[PDB]
RNA sequence: AGUCGC
């Protein structure tokens, strides 16, 4: 992207449907999106255990 | 909990020792509108000036006025601190601070117990003190904070 | 004239070996050193304090005069050389190596405010509290 | 392996309230033996004694490797005899033109006067650093070595490049600031670039 | 073969990029990060290493309640060019012959090799001799 | 280990094919243990030495010679992070420098060298240890790779023309992550093409294929994209864990 | 006068000098010219509000170089000697500072990457060592040790217990030069067994120990 | 220990 880009798609939200697939950055922004998912699994899973 | 650091736009510090003939002439007749203020011992306070620049936006904002600061750092500080304003009719608003000392008992007896640290560097952490602390209309320490909501 | 048009062309010679070692003494601009007000200099090892390693003394003048400190570079250069282009009485140019490169900075004619005695005592004191007087009391 | 990247400087805002920010820099010769050297400057926050200064938040100190006591940067540039406060503003920052600079490093300086020589500079980090020893000289000529040998390694290891590493400690003075006027990003923790 | 002249056709698709990568694995392969790196560690640094600076040097005391004549004798121990050998094994017999990783991991062997290294012995006492110095590979 | 949420666990945004982006375990240690992307390369290191030297030569004028009261217009140069020197002409020296890259006068999997403009400084690389990936070179908003490269790539089949030819006619570059940002890059030359007035027209790099942003075992698995997220590190381990 | 004086006459004369950066293969070349009287000549031609200087080599030094001129004015460089008489003078003060421009920076390069190898190459040998046979053939042994069971085998061994009188008067004469000693230095200096320089010194003398068992014997000093 | 399972 160029420097300085809010509009949606440089920064973050992605278009296309799960049918359609997600362009190469549309699919890297996701991968962001689920490991946070990924992540608060383990961290969570810890902390209601003590 | 609006501090005077909030409102202030700038502060600068001069050595500005005759009123009468003002470093910035165009501060001049505010000077001709204090000449009253105790005259007697101007040649007893300290002759380092301080000036301030208030943003008209805060100001507005906390909708407040000019004596009422004038009175709540004097208040705050104590005699010591003369204060005198610039008028209300215009955009800007400026505030001009001297400080008075003890008058009778400056006569250098032993040495004068102060250590002899310069009296604008005194100054310094008298504005230090008027940023950080002075609380106008800052009732208490709820940080900055506040929203206000409206609920159906 | 050399204002409006000029040609120069001058041979450039080397000797085989020089009768003495050639140094650059340089100076921070800053200090605008003028040696039209120089009249005499000395030029010295720092030694005593504990011979060709150790730092230049540079003292101009009488012992009033100006004092400087000469520090050596570590090295003339590291993978050129540096040349002194010289104009000849006969309209040559000769060309002279550098030995050494030395870097000369000004020292107070006397300062001197010492911290041996407790002012780093006074340090823990020290709320900026004074700053006149400390300097009377020396 | 993934660890933090060697011989190059750049500025964290951690936890403690009482740094603003620091410099860090890790300065291994990995190509010489394989130390460490971890530098540190770190910017004095919140405070003041009493009326000092009514704000603290400018008092620039400097770790060293094995010092047991912060000290202030000053005292290092003292160390590398450049007494001249004009010089040690210059390797500082190279842009006297702006005020605001200028005011930011001042009560750093005001803290410089209590030492005024190299000597005695290099007997104050001496004792700040090792175990006590009445020699003095010694203490001088250890904490001598230690500026030679032990700090910012990578910039040189002997007396022939001793003004090279101070510029470059400056330089981190420099960054620094940079950061303290804001007019320049924090450094991220996890930037690739940043990485071995 | 190019020139950039007659040509007016770069456009290039789908089909070709893939022959530049196939043409990336052929070339580096997979795993080429892991071995690059080793034997760029052997090929400098297991050299640069012994090629430091700490030749040692031992002068035994003499002269012990009295001596006077000439020789506290003094040796200095010096490092070459290191040398590493194709990996070997050898047996009790005392035989050496080449292993094979095969045979490594069935007989549960180290699969490493023999490392040798030029070193000198070098004589310079007080006076009686200087040049006796000896070369080994060890 | 074993109590301490954090950010380096997450995904950053660097690790754009430099790490593969799903495939780090599912357990405690997840996003720890990463794993290298496919088109990924790491640098070996080299000595400084021969740039020192170039430099020097060039015009890089050496530190105690110059007049520190007078360096404010000039750009820091700094050479694995050590403070070399100064220039009064970046951009001639980045241009002329990068062409040396091109012609290999300097290493190209090793020297990393990034300009930082709004800073005026000019930061060179040369130690070991850092992530690098290949891409293609574009030129005067055009691709400069030309389709007789690919002639002469079909006919390695019986010529001893290769990947690093490739390299020595600098129509491919090596890009670590620090240089990664100063980079404009386009996706792929379709879009490098059709561009008039649709994004920009200063490109620099472009991609040798997008999908080699993956790592070794994400590769395995299909249509990657139209799949949730997470669904495909799930797989990345599953599929390291099957037999055969 | 003095050799810690400085001569001021050519900083008197106020005599200007001029300061050129050359490649160190230029003034090598110069290096391996020695004293032919030349290495080559400098040219300079002026126009209106601009000036141009060069350098050429000459021909027979070979078997044009431009000069970019210099800012000095943010230091004040001036230059002294070093005599070999041990004499100090400062002979000037740079005036200009200047750049020897290659005629080319391009091709050289080919040159250059050669040069650059010819000056650093340590072939880091690695050329493996395919298989040795060298762990050292076994004599009877060491051939030093032969030689120090030669020196054993000459003379020295056995010693003089006999006389009594005679290291009698060398104990005296340890006597003559200080009041105590170390036994490992009795018996160096007298040649005689531990067992017999004891034997006579528990007959004739005393000890002192000093801190871990650190022993000095004395010949009672009275 | 680390890897790993849910």
């Amino acid at each position: 992207f160029i420097k300085d880009d809010y509009g949606p798609e440089s920064r973050g939200f992605v278009e296309n449907s799960y049918l359609a697939g997600l362009t190469p950055t549309e699919f890297f922004f996701h991968a962001m999106g689920g490991r946070e998912g990924l992540i608060d699994t383990a961290v969570k899973t810890a902390e209601t255990g003590y | 909990h609006t501090t005077l650091r909030k409102v202030t736009a700038n502060t600068a510090i001069y050595y500005d020792p005759n009123p009468q003939s003002t470093v910035v002439a165009e501060d001049q007749e505010w000077v001709n509108v204090y000449y009253e203020m105790p005259d007697f011992d101007v040649a007893r306070i300290s002759p380092w000036l301080l000036r301030v620049e208030l943003d008209r936006k805060h100001m507005t904002d906390r909708k407040l006025t000019m004596e009422q600061i004038a009175e709540k750092i004097n208040a705050g500080f104590g005699d010591d601190l003369n204060c005198i304003f610039n008028d209300d009719n215009a955009e800007k608003l400026v505030l001009r601070i001297r400080i008075m000392n003890s008058d009778e008992n400056k006569m250098q007896e032993e040495e004068e117990v102060v250590d002899k640290m310069d009296d604008d560097v005194f100054l310094r952490c008298i504005e230090s003190n008027m940023l950080t602390d002075m609380t106008l209309q800052g009732i208490e320490q709820i940080s900055k904070v506040y929203m206000h909501l409206p609920q159906t | 004239g050399p204002s409006s048009q000029n040609v120069t062309e001058y041979v450039v010679r080397v000797p085989k070996n020089t009768t003495k070692k050639y140094n650059i003494m340089a100076f921070n601009a800053a200090d605008k050193v003028n040696f039209a007000t120089w009249n005499q200099a000395r030029l010295e090892r720092d030694l005593s304090n504990k011979p060709e390693d150790q730092p230049w003394l540079l003292r101009v003048n009488g012992k009033s005069g100006r004092k400087f400190k000469g520090i050596k570079k570590g090295g003339v250069t590291e993978n050129t050389s540096y040349y002194i282009f010289t104009q000849c009485p006969d309209g040559a140019f000769e060309a002279f190596p550098v030995h050494n490169w030395y870097n000369f900075t000004p020292l107070a004619r006397h300062r001197t405010l010492t911290a041996e005695e407790a002012e780093e005592e006074w340090e823990r004191r020290n709320k900026v509290l004074n700053h006149f007087s400390i300097m009377q009391q020396r | 392996q993934e660890k933090m990247a060697t011989n190059t400087v750049y500025v964290f805002a951690k936890k403690d309230s009482k740094y603003a920010y620091t410099g860090e820099c890790r300065s291994c010769l990995e190509n010489s033996s394989r130390p460490t050297s971890t530098i540190w400057v770190s910017m004095l926050a919140r405070g003041g004694q009493g009326a000092k200064k009514s704000a603290i938040g400018q008092r620039i100190v400097a770790t060293l490797p094995y010092i047991k006591q912060e000290v202030p940067i000053i005292i290092v540039f003292r160390a590398l005899g450049f007494v001249s406060d004009r010089d040690i503003l210059e390797h500082i920052i190279y842009d006297f033109e702006d005020p605001e600079m200028m005011e930011m490093v001042k009560p750093s300086l005001d803290e410089a006067f209590v030492i005024q020589e190299q000597n005695v500079a290099l007997n104050f980090i001496g004792s700040r650093g090792a175990k006590p020893g009445v020699t003095k000289e010694k203490r001088i000529k250890y904490a001598k070595e230690v500026l030679q040998k032990e700090m910012l390694p990578h910039v040189g290891v002997s007396d022939f490049c001793e003004t090279k590493k101070a510029y470059f400690l400056g330089y981190m003075v420099h960054r620094l600031l940079l950061a303290a006027l804001g007019r320049r990003e924090l450094d991220d923790r996890d930037h690739y670039g940043n990485k071995r | 073969y190019d020139e950039d002249d007659d040509e007016i056709t770069p456009d290039l698709w789908q089909e070709a990029c893939w022959i530049v990568i196939s043409s990336y694995f052929d070339e580096k392969g997979l795993v080429r990060q892991q071995l690059d790196s080793f034997d760029e560690f052997i090929q400098m640094s297991v050299q640069r290493i012994v090629e430091d600076a700490p030749p040692i040097d031992l002068q035994a005391e003499a002269q012990h309640a009295s001596g006077e004549v000439e020789e506290p004798p003094r040796y200095l121990l010096k490092f070459e060019q290191i040398y590493l050998s194709k990996p070997t094994h050898w047996e009790r017999d005392g035989a050496p012959s080449p292993m094979m990783p095969n045979e490594a991991r069935l007989r549960n062997l180290t699969y490493s090799a023999p490392l040798y290294v030029d070193i000198t012995k070098t004589v310079i006492k007080e006076g009686e001799e200087q040049l006796q110095t000896q070369h080994q590979k060890t | 280990r074993d109590g301490k949420l954090a950010k380096p666990r997450q995904l950053h945004n660097t690790l754009w094919g430099m790490v593969c982006p799903a495939e780090t375990p599912e357990g405690h240690a997840v996003g720890l243990v990463k794993n290298l992307a496919l088109m990924a390369y790491i640098s070996v290191g080299s000595q400084p030495s021969p740039i020192l030297e170039f430099l020097e030569e060039w015009s890089m004028e050496n530190l105690e010679e110059i007049s520190p009261a007078a360096i404010a217009d000039a750009t820091k140069i700094f050479v694995n992070g050590c403070w070399v020197g100064i220039h009064k002409d970046p951009e001639q020296l980045m241009n002329t420098l990068r062409k040396l890259r091109r012609q290999m006068d300097i290493i190209v999997s090793e020297v990393s060298m990034i300009r930082d403009i709004r800073e005026r400084e000019i930061r060179i690389y040369t130690d070991a240890g850092r992530i690098c990936r290949p891409l293609l070179i574009v030129e005067k908003q055009k691709l400069l790779l030309k389709k007789r490269h690919i002639d002469q790539l079909k006919e390695r089949e019986y010529n001893n023309y290769s990947w690093q030819d490739l390299v020595a006619s600098g129509v491919v570059e090596y890009i670590d992550t620090l240089e990664e940002e100063t980079v404009m890059l386009a996706m792929t030359p379709d879009d490098l093409q059709e561009k008039e007035v649709a994004y920009c027209s200063t490109y620099t790099h472009c991609e040798i294929h997008p999908s080699m942003i993956l790592g070794v075992c994400a590769s395995i698995i299909p249509f990657p994209d139209h799949n949730q997220s997470p669904r495909n590190t799930y797989q990345s381990a599953m599929g390291k864990q099957a037999m055969g | 006068a003095e050799r810690g004086e400085l001569d001021l006459t050519g900083a008197k004369q106020n005599t200007g000098v001029w300061l050129v950066k050359v490649p160190k293969y230029l003034s090598q070349q110069w290096a391996k010219a020695s004293g032919r009287g030349e290495v080559g000549k400098l040219r300079i031609a002026k126009t209106q509000g601009r000036t141009e200087v060069s350098f050429t080599l000459n021909e027979d030094l070979a078997n044009e170089h431009p000069f970019v001129l210099q800012s000095v004015g943010g230091q004040t460089l001036t230059v002294f000697t070093e005599s070999s008489s041990d004499k100090l003078s400062l002979e000037g003060i740079v005036v200009q500072r200047a750049e020897c421009r290659p005629a080319a920076s391009e091709n050289y390069m080919r040159l250059k990457r050669l040069q650059i190898e010819e000056s650093s190459k340590p072939v880091r040998l690695s050329q493996q060592l395919d298989k040795v046979v060298t762990t050292n053939y076994k004599p009877v042994a060491n051939h030093q040790y032969n030689i120090e069971y030669e020196r054993k085998k000459k003379e020295d061994g056995k010693r003089a217990r006999a006389d009594k009188q005679h290291v009698l008067d060398m104990l005296f004469s340890a006597f003559e030069k200080h009041q105590y000693y170390n036994l490992k230095d009795l018996v160096d200096i007298t040649k005689q067994p531990v067992v017999y320089l004891k034997e006579i010194l528990k007959e004739i003398g005393v000890q002192n120990v000093k801190g871990i068992h650190k022993n000095t014997w004395e010949l009672k000093p009275e």
